[PDB]
């Protein structure tokens, strides 16, 4: 487990600039991030176990997202992940 | 930073170290993971904050998070499967 | 610390003493 509160709060300021969050709601959001990330990371690790030298790249995360997220959430998440990787490889 | 290069708020470097802690692990796997966690966080917080606003309060509480998730079949199914263990 | 399973309680009754998260 890792603390993601600062990041959850930065995103809250983007979406609802003048809205706060209670301590218990932030605890639930930290559990949300950690638990979803554990499922993503676990599925990516399972897929990488099939790779000759166990390589993990964005493909294993994309395939995990498609398996784990339902319908439109998966479509949007894939679009967000692909856009972030495109930005990352194009920039320094 | 890797997060700035990716246009993200979520911590790409820390996520990359977590993936390595569990073979070559590309930084793109950490960028893609941070992007999907940031996307899901933004969707949940926006819907919960809209429930807070409709209730004429100034903060998100666990009940607003529950109202958000219950009002979206995809978020409800994702949380149900996460709690179940997939 | 609050588990994600908190969301699957029949009906969450918000705690009066649920302090504000502080940046």
């Amino acid at each position: 487990k890792e603390s993601y509160s600062i990041y959850v709060y930065k995103v809250l300021k983007q979406v609802h600039p003048d809205t706060g969050i209670s301590s218990k709601a932030m605890g639930i959001m930290n559990s949300f991030v950690n638990d979803i990330f554990e499922r993503i990371a676990g599925e990516a690790s399972r897929l990488a176990h099939y790779n000759k030298r166990s390589t993990i790249t964005s493909r294993e995360i994309q395939t995990a997202v498609r398996l784990l997220l339902p319908g439109e959430l998966a479509k949007h998440a894939v679009s967000e992940g692909t856009k972030a990787v495109t930005k990352y490889t194009s920039a320094k | 930073s890797r997060s700035q290069r990716a246009g993200l708020q979520f911590p790409v470097g820390r996520i990359h170290r977590h993936l390595k802690s569990r073979g070559r692990v590309g930084a793109t796997a950490a960028v893609y993971s941070a992007a999907i966690l940031e996307y899901l966080t933004a969707e949940v917080l926006e819907l919960a904050g809209n429930a807070s606003k409709d209730l004429k309060v100034k903060r998100i509480t666990p009940r607003h998070l529950q109202l958000a998730i219950r009002g979206d079949e995809e978020l409800d199914s994702l949380i149900k499967a996460t709690i179940a263990g997939g | 610390e609050v588990g994600l399973s908190y969301l699957m309680k029949e009906e969450i009754q918000d705690e009066e003493d649920d302090d504000d998260y502080v940046e």
